[PDB]
This record gives structure tokens, sequence and C-alpha cells, in this order.
RNA sequence: UUGAGAGAUACAAUUUGGGAAGAAAUUCCCAGAGUGUGUUUCUUUUGCGUUUAACCUGAACAGUCUCAUCGUGGGCAUCUUGCGAUUC
């Protein structure tokens, strides 16, 4: 038998026993959107793998505060596969909407395969740099997820953030140093990405690099200042 | 040939093997956290219990740092010092899985360079004065 | 995934008892799997199947 | 331990075996005091003739230049031979430097007797050890009064699939025949009784003799220093301090 | 309300504490804690003569005493 | 003495205080970035400057 | 024996915060920080001297013919006792 542990953030589970593992509650039972595995407790629980995904390797290394809530809304930018996406989705349930943008049809094709089944992600096939093309599909935001790989990704950010985001809302970024100037120490890119946040309007709270599950990239929570 | 791909299957079931274990296996994060804070004052009375409003002990644990609202059972299940000794055996077998992976990758090279000195070609014995031995092959097109 | 294997693979694709039975005990592989009915396999004989 | 220094039944008991010894001409024959430790259970280590070394950090039983000293050398002699005749340290050290060939051919028999008869101590190369109770004869070997020493000349280490570089330590060769010569040493059998000299009738006093006594019991009773110490269980019955003729007489009693 | 009193709260202290107790003692030992860190890191990045084993007993101690001139 | 009053300026000056593992950064102010450029950065210039005054340019 | 800066760092006193006990005096536990001294590494500056080296490359193993592989016999137990690896 394993016992289920409330993680700090809603929605996140840590699951106890001979073996230790990160999960979250499953939306469609019986099914597994990929090879991650599953445990009965009744409550069904997909496990999470922080060396796949960047999201919950900022939970493991302990974020504050996620922005993500049951109730919450979330734009996740970057959602290439739908594989965290899926998470993001058993974290906000059947009440909370994500929006999870993907550029590439590659793993577009499988992000409308998996958005099928789960009920509350609304897939966007659309490039990134322009947010007015799919400002149809989405309304005003709790939150702003970026998992994009661009040289630019404060500018994307910014632009979906100015547009898409509420007030006092949270915007949570992964940042790789090696698609920016990557000839110097990670650190100094990390600063130079919060200044711009910062010249943007997002006001940092936090930064954790993520070892040992990336190697050189950090998480960045901010808040969204309107005024 | 035989030889050579019975070693590769076994080195094969092995990582695969490795790579089911390490998805198994939770990993504890060792990673730099930084807070950003607006104001000297504020800095110079940085107390990570009030900031993140949960016990001292809690603090150095990241995963699950719960709040003092939320916290207001190591019986049952396992008794401790063998669960966590069931813990660490879960973590030699996965460094164990490993070691027999590069065990097999070092005998399939081998036996690989073996194969290739078997075949058609003109070679030169190049022995090094650490005692390496290794073959140069001539600049020479297949036909 | 069938694109994304190899030639080799598609060749002895269907005879997996056979080959690794083969690949464990250092015995001869299947020379092929389920494309032994395609009708060009048919066509040839001898040892001109396995070709 | 400590009661067992500290006891006076075992001073004397000192007093009475050196006594004894000055009246009785049959054991004023023997020169040498041994103990006879009653081990609680049995030891459970087959004999193999190799003598094991117990520090004696009060006293010295021996000085080097006192005894006579064979040396046994593996047989590229010529090396082993020079090096430890031409270095100053080793000059006047050993009595005879041999090859184990060369004491096969030369030394049979009589000649092999009269070898015992001359010289009192023996060292050997480790590596020529096992092959030394055939060439030295069986009366070397019998009662343990003589058994060769194991010693290490050249201080380098073998490793497998390579070969083991072959020279001549003249400092580390001093060094353990030093250590050798001021400290004991015991052999384990199988059964309960052991035997360990503790002192010289002449060269040493009552008070040492009990200290070497008491550095004999918690090297060999203290659970560290294996494997070499810790081969008592079950602890010690009994002692018993006699020489080679004389009867045992009881210290210890438990 | 905000207005819990200072003989009050104490039974939440203990609450809370006893409740940390239950969590921390799931998480791990401190004896284990180097080995499983030393085998975390390795997954995710006297003499002895093996001819003559006679030679580890039978060899005579060496000290500072003995290296000596004397 | 000087070297004590150097050290308290740099405590002063200093911006980054660590907390065990956490580490705290102060945010800057918004009015630097706003009057004035970047800082530069120092070490890649100074490259160009060592090259323009490197030794076998005989500068005397 | 050029200065500076940063990190690791043992010990010593000195302090912050959470919680518990205690009437208080205080104590204990947990999480730290700074300072002093000691240890050590890295970075950079300056002085002086060298001021060219490393590596790859052209038809660059081979008459005392070279090499590979499967065998066979022998030496090394006073030990290269020999790994699906290269003991001679």
């Amino acid at each position: 038998k394993v016992v289920i542990e409330p993680h700090r953030h809603a929605g996140v589970y840590i699951a106890r026993g001979k073996e230790d593992l990160l999960v979250t509650k499953n939306m469609a039972p019986g099914e597994s959107v990929y090879g991650e595995k599953r445990i009965s407790v009744k409550v069904e629980y997909r496990v999470w793998n922080p060396f796949r995904s960047k999201l919950a390797a900022g939970i493991m290394g302990g974020l504050d505060e996620l922005f993500i809530a049951p109730g919450k809304k979330v734009l996740y930018l970057g959602a290439a596969s739908g594989t965290s996406v899926s998470h993001v989705s058993d974290v906000v349930g059947p009440e909370g909407v994500v929006y999870a943008v993907e550029f590439s049809h590659r793993p577009g094709r499988e992000l409308i395969s998996m958005a099928k089944k789960r009920p509350n992600i609304i897939p966007i096939i659309e490039d990134a740099r322009h947010p007015q093309k799919y400002r149809m599909l989405i309304g005003m935001v709790d939150c702003v997820f970026a998992d994009v790989a661009q040289p630019d990704q404060a500018r994307i950010i910014a632009l979906n953030s100015h547009m898409f985001l509420k007030d006092q809302g949270g915007v949570v970024i992964s940042i790789k140093a090696n698609c920016i100037d990557s000839t110097v120490d990670a650190e100094t890119v990390f600063a130079r990405e919060v200044q711009k946040l910062r010249e943007e309007r997002i006001k940092p709270l936090e930064q954790l690099t993520l070892e040992p599950y990336e190697r050189d990239h950090c998480i960045v929570v901010g808040r969204y200042m309107r005024s | 040939t035989q030889d050579s791909n019975y070693v590769r299957t076994l080195r094969q079931i092995e990582l695969k093997k490795l790579e089911k274990g390490a998805k198994q296996l939770m990993f504890k994060s060792s990673g730099n956290h930084t807070i950003f804070v607006d104001s000297r004052e504020k800095m110079n009375e940085f107390t990570p219990e009030k900031f993140f409003n949960t016990t001292s002990e809690m603090v150095n644990r990241s995963e699950n740092r719960l709040t003092k609202d939320q916290l207001a059972n190591a019986s049952s299940i396992m008794p401790k010092e063998s669960l966590d000794k069931k813990k660490l055996k879960k973590f030699k077998q996965v460094k164990q899985h490993l070691q027999r992976e590069t065990q097999l990758k070092q005998v399939q090279q081998r036996m690989d360079a073996q194969r290739e000195l078997l075949k058609k070609g003109s070679k030169k014995k190049i022995v090094d004065s650490s005692g390496k031995i290794s073959f140069k092959w001539k600049k020479q097109r297949k036909r | 995934s069938l694109a994304k294997s190899p030639a080799s693979t598609i060749q002895i694709l269907g005879a997996e008892k056979a080959l690794f039975r083969a690949l464990k005990t250092k015995h001869d592989t299947p020379k092929y799997g389920l494309l032994y009915h395609a009708s060009l396999v048919g066509q040839a004989t001898g040892k001109n199947k396995g070709k | 331990s400590n009661d067992i220094i500290k006891s006076g039944l075992a001073e004397k008991a000192l007093k009475a075996l050196i006594l004894q010894c000055e009246e009785n001409p049959s054991l004023k024959n023997d020169k040498d005091i041994h103990i006879i430790i009653n081990t609680g259970k049995k030891m459970g280590i087959n004999r193999d003739n190799i003598p094991r070394i117990i520090p004696l950090t009060k006293y010295k039983l021996f000085k080097p230049r006192d005894l006579n000293i064979l040396l046994i050398t593996k047989d590229p002699s010529a090396l082993y031979r020079e090096t430890l005749t031409k270095d100053e340290h080793t000059s006047e050290l050993f009595k005879e430097i041999i090859s184990v060939k060369n004491l096969r051919r030369r030394f049979k028999g009589s000649k092999l007797t009269q070898l015992y008869k001359d010289f009192d101590l023996v060292v050997a190369d480790y590596r020529v050890h096992h092959l030394l109770p055939e060439v030295l004869g069986s009366r070397f070997y019998h009662g343990s009064k003589k058994l060769p020493y194991m010693i290490r000349m050249s201080k380098e280490v073998k490793l497998k699939r390579q070969q083991m570089v072959e020279k001549c330590d003249p400092i580390y060769v001093r060094a353990q025949l030093r250590s050798i010569c001021k400290n004991t040493s015991y052999i384990p059998n199988n059964d309960n009784c052991l035997s360990v000299r503790v002192g010289y009738i002449q060269k040493h006093s009552i008070p040492e003799i009990l200290q070497n006594i008491q550095d004999t019991i918690n090297f060999l009773t203290d659970k560290s220093k294996r494997p070499q110490g810790g081969v008592i269980k079950g602890g010690i019955i009994s002692i018993f301090v006699k020489t080679s003729n004389s009867t045992s007489l009881p210290i210890y009693q438990f | 309300e905000g207005t819990l009193t200072d003989h009050e709260r104490k039974y939440l202290n203990k609450l809370i504490k006893r409740n940390s107790q239950n969590l921390r003692s799931w998480d791990l030992e401190e004896e284990v804690r180097d080995e499983l860190e030393d085998i975390q890191q390795s997954i995710l990045k006297f003499v002895k003569d093996h001819r003559y084993p006679g030679l580890t007993p039978g060899l005579a101690p060496v000290g500072l005493s003995d290296e000596e001139d004397s | 003495i000087k070297t004590k009053k150097r050290k308290t300026l740099k405590n002063l000056r200093k911006d980054s205080v660590k907390r065990g593992k956490f580490r705290v950064q102060l945010l800057s102010t918004t009015q630097d970035s706003k009057t004035l450029p970047p800082k530069k950065e120092s070490s890649i210039i100074r490259s160009k400057d060592r090259w323009l005054n490197r030794k076998a340019l005989n500068k005397g």
C-alpha cells in the first residue's frame, strides 16, 4: 500500500511508500497520455517526471507560489506534445482552462490528439510571436507559463502578458542560457533576462536553477504589474 | 558476429532496465534558489521561516514545504529503518544496472574492434607509448 | 514508428521469438518475418528469398 | 588484564620460578620464560608455521646485534646480498645471507643440524617462506623455537597482470628486523592452548616480564588489531608461567 | 479573526509540531542521506599479495622508532 | 583603519545576502536604468585595450 | 616576496529568526548569518623573463618480411599463471 501526501501547491500530491514520486490526479481514469506510471489508491494518480518536464522540476526545486491553482486559467506557451500540459490540466481540474500554444505541426498533431480526450485543454496551433491571431480563443488568464527556447523570450512574454494576462497575475518562465549568449556563465544570462522582464513590466519574485534535472536552466517566477 | 550480437542484446536489455528504474526513482533537487526583495530593510530582515511561512525544520526540505497553516506516519506501511534500507536498495539496483551496461559496452567495443581487424583492407599497427594497441587504415577507397 | 525503424528491423518484423532466441543462444537469425508473404518474396526461390 | 598485572600471585610465581630455575640444574639448563594461555573456546585457525608479531610497547626483548641472524632470499641472490652488504645500515646486521637454492645445495642433514646450532634467528623473504620447510628440514620447524619469520624487502606491491619490480630497501629491512627482535611472536593453533615467550631469564627483570605478559594479554584479547590480534575467543581462563622444563605455575585464575 | 489568546494557540503549535514530525518521518535518515547522495550523483553523472595470503599476518609492524638511526 | 572603512563600504554597497540555501538579491532602483545606459562589461572590452597595448607593439 | 576580489574551509568567541520548557532568570531544539584567526583553490591586475610551442598533414608498418585469426607445444608456483582485452 502507498500513501498520498498533499503537496504545498494545490492539485499536486506526493506518493509515499516503498518508492516515492510526484503525482497528479487523473482526469480520464484508465488512460495514460504518454508512458508515465499510474498508481491507484478509487482514485488514480499519474506520475510526474521532473527530468522530462520543467514545471515540476521547479516544484521539486521548491518554488514558493506557483500561480497555478484549480480555479485558475493558464496560458501555456511552448506546449510541445502536451506532456506537461496534461498535468497542468490535471492541476486546474475540470473547472480551470489551459490554453496550450504550439507552433510546430509534428507536436501539433499529438497535442490535438491529447486535447481530444482532455476537455479543459484548448489547443492552439499558432506562432507565439503574434498574440493577435488567436485573440478570439483567449479571454483573460490568471497565469502565463513559458517554455519556448527562443532568444526573444522576454519579448514574447511581454506581448502575450500585456494582452491576455490580468493585473496581479503570475508569470512563470523557463530560461535556458544556451539559446542566449551561452559563452558566459548562465547566471549572467539569467540576470539579463530578469532585467528584461522588469523592463517589460513583470516584477520578479523568485528565481530557481533546475539542477540536477536540467543544465543551465532556470525558472523565474514574477508578478504582472499593469500599473 | 554471433558473439557481438549476443553482447549487444545484453547491453540493450540492461539499458532499457536502467531507463525504467531511473523513471521509477525520484531524485532530490540541488539548485540555487534566489528571492528578489525590493527593499534593503526587508533584505536585512529576511528570514526563510517567515517568508515561506513554514517550520524551521521544514525549511531545508525543498520538495514539500508545507505552510504553518497547512500543518495546523512512519508507523504502518513498513518500519522506518527497513523502509530506508529498501529505498537505498532501489537506488543501488539502478546503479548496478548502469555498471553492467557500461561493462557490456566496453566488451562490445573490443569485440567490434577485432571484427574490424578481420575484414579486408590495409592496416598499420600503432603502439602507443602508454601501451595501447591501435590500428590505422590506409587512405584507400572501398571499390 | 515504422518509419523511424531501419530496414533491418522491417525485414524481421513479426519473427521476434526466433530472432531473440537466436540472439540469446548464439544461433542463426531469421532471414525474414512478416514480409515473407509479399508477392515478390514468393516469386523468389531458394537462397534468393532472403536476398 | 589490569588485575592480572596487579595481582601479587603472578609476581610471587615469578620469584618462585626464578628460584626453582636457579636451584634445579635441569631447569638451570632452560633460559626462556613462556606463558601458557588457556583460551576459553577453540581458536579455530589452522597452524601454518607463520609467526605473528605481538608488539611490546614498554621494553625490548632483544637487540638485533645480539642474535645470530640467517637471511634466506629469493635467488637472483646477487642484488639482495650485494645491496645489504654494501649498505652501511645492514652491513653488520646479518650473520649470513643465503638464497634458498644455495641453501639447498650447501646444507644437508647434519650440516643443517649444525646450521641450527649456529644460528639463533632465521628470517626470510615471504616469497620463499613456504618453500623453507623442505629446505630447512623438520628439526627447525618442530617446537617453534626458531621458526623463520616473514620479511618483505622490496616495499613494492604486487599487482595482478603486472610484474613486480625487484629492489632492496635496507632501511625497511632493518626496521622489520628491529621489530622482530624487540617484539614477541605467536603461532595460532586449532585447540585452546597457546604458548607465548614473554621474557628471557638473565636479560629481563620481573616487572619487565610482567609488563610484557600484560601487553601480550591486551594485544591478544583486544577486539581490534585484526587479524594479527584478536584471536582469543571466550576470554582467558588461566595463564601458566613456565620455562621449557619447569612445571606450569598458574596466574590469572578465573 | 486573528485574536487568539496567548494561552490559546499552544494547541495549534502542538498540532503543527505533531504533523511536522509525522510528515518528516517519511523523508529519510541522516546516516542514509550521504549514501543516497553519493549513489544519486553516480546515477546522474595494510599490504596484500594476491599470490601469498600469509603476508598480512606474517608482516612485522614498522614504527618510527624502528626507522631511526640509534 | 582604511581597510576597515573599505570593508564597511563594501558591506554597505553589497546587494546580495545569502541565507543558508537561499540567497536574497536586491531589485535595483528603477531610476538608474532610466537615467543611464547600462554599465559596461569590464573584461570583454578590456581585452581590446590589452590588445591595443600589447608588448609586441613597442609602445613607449 | 605583484596587488585586488570571490569561493571552499577548521576553530574560536559573537549574533538573527522559528518553536518548546521555565514564575522569572534562562535553557534546549531547529534554521542561519556576520566577524576574528588558520587552511586552501580560482579569477584578475602588476613586475620580470621566455616570446614561440603544441598538434595535424604530403607516396611515412613491412626481407632480419609485416600483420590478423584459429590451433598446438613449452617457460614463468622463488609467480605478468594470463579479463570472449595483450603472460612470454
